[PDB]
């Protein structure tokens, strides 16, 4: 299973 | 420049006038696009098959190109990549002994 | 060899014009891919790539593609963001990179967890081995550290690095036993090749071996010899090829032997040169 990066982006 | 790394073999030991595998690991470039071709006497080999994109823990992408083939004493076989990295194209005979 | 472990390798390219970009993650679960999305397919969604995830029903493969969409989307703003900090054509072809994983220990729990990033295939930012710290690795990448450190990113992954991936590998490794427990030997043999100047080439062969872990040497009458020795290489079907070279005189080429180590073995090979 995956990670999931959230809602902030680089 | 992080040019395509290149080696051709075969699948099995190599005997001439028996059906094997011809391989073209291609590795270690970036960008992930990129142009392989199998050729037989300098000419494109077609319904070439290859994987998947993959990339390593340095980040580079690698791919493996392969046809079916029967190595013979006379017939010349040879791996071409074309890549945004080279400034030309790279060509890498088969050797059966490598 | 080594510890089990599980790893995600997340590629998004941007194409030129109007073309959004395209996204790929592949697992793999102890250095083997066992699952697969790739957003150029006809319907994109996680695929099984090692038959024993068809272990999982229809529940598993759609919230890990609602996921894998997310990502996607992730990965998308993330190369509009790194245009404008590297101050980049906005039509153009640009490659974003994430691994991400983790090792287990012989309590089950976390060994070490991976979280990083490349741009341009070259490093970006990157979790530290404490899962607290980032290093940037050039200047526009402070730009990020900032904003992740104010995000507290490193929380979110620290736990999902201990918990989750810990407990799905956990999981995979049950259901994948038959498989990731089998191992192939590596057949061994010893090639000659005479050059000029009474001198020959001996070449180690070890061919249809897994996992791909294998370690080949050269000795002389016993002594450790430091020898060419190719990268690792598939056959082509699922198994992996290698081998190690030695120039040695014409007439002592008994005096060397080839050792292969791997873990199918229930001992090394010992092998040299057979003349016909």
């Amino acid at each position: 299973s995956g990670p999931d990066n959230g809602a902030v982006a680089v | 420049q992080r040019t395509p790394k290149i080696q051709v073999y075969s699948r099995h030991p190599a005997e001439n006038g028996k059906s094997n595998f011809l391989n073209c690991y291609v590795s270690g470039f970036h960008p992930s696009d990129i142009e392989v071709d199998l050729l037989k006497n300098g000419e494109r080999i077609e319904k070439v098959e290859h994987s998947d994109l993959s990339f390593s823990k340095d980040w580079s992408f690698y791919l493996l190109y392969y046809t079916e083939f029967t190595p013979t004493e006379k017939d010349e076989y040879a791996c071409r990549v074309n890549h945004v990295t080279l400034s030309q194209p790279k060509i890498v005979k088969w050797d059966r002994d490598m | 060899m080594g510890p089990h472990s599980m790893r995600y390798f997340e590629t998004a390219v941007s194409r030129p014009g109007l073309e959004e970009p395209r996204y790929i993650s592949v697992g793999y679960v102890d250095n083997k891919e066992f699952v697969r999305f790739d957003s150029d397919a006809e319907n994109p969604r996680y695929e099984p790539r090692a038959p024993w995830m068809e272990q999982e029903g229809p529940e598993y493969w759609e919230r890990e593609t609602q996921k894998a969409k997310g990502q996607e989307q992730w990965f998308r703003v993330s190369l509009r963001n790194l245009l404008g900090y590297y101050n980049q054509s906005a039509g153009g072809s640009h490659t974003l990179q994430q691994m991400s994983g983790c090792d287990l220990g012989s309590d089950w729990r976390l060994l070490r967890g991976y979280l990083q990033f490349a741009y341009e295939g070259r490093d970006y930012i990157a979790l530290n081995e404490d899962l607290k710290t980032w290093t940037a690795a050039d200047m526009a990448a402070q730009i990020t550290r900032r904003k992740w450190e104010q995000s507290g990113a490193a929380e979110h992954y620290k736990a999902y690095l201990e918990g989750e991936c810990v407990e799905w590998l956990h999981r995979y490794l049950k259901n994948g036993n038959a498989t990731l427990l089998r191992t192939d030997s590596p057949k061994a043999h010893v090639t000659h090749h005479p050059r000029s100047k009474g001198e020959v080439t001996l070449r180690c062969w070890a061919l249809g071996f897994y996992p791909a872990d294998i370690t080949l040497t050269w000795q002389l009458n016993g002594e450790e010899l430091t020898m060419e020795l190719v990268e690792t290489r598939p056959a082509g079907d699922g198994t992996f090829q290698k081998w190690a070279s030695v120039v040695v005189p014409l007439g002592k080429e008994q005096n060397y032997t080839c050792r292969v180590y791997h873990e199918g073995l229930p001992e090394p090979l010992t092998l040299r040169w057979e003349p016909p």
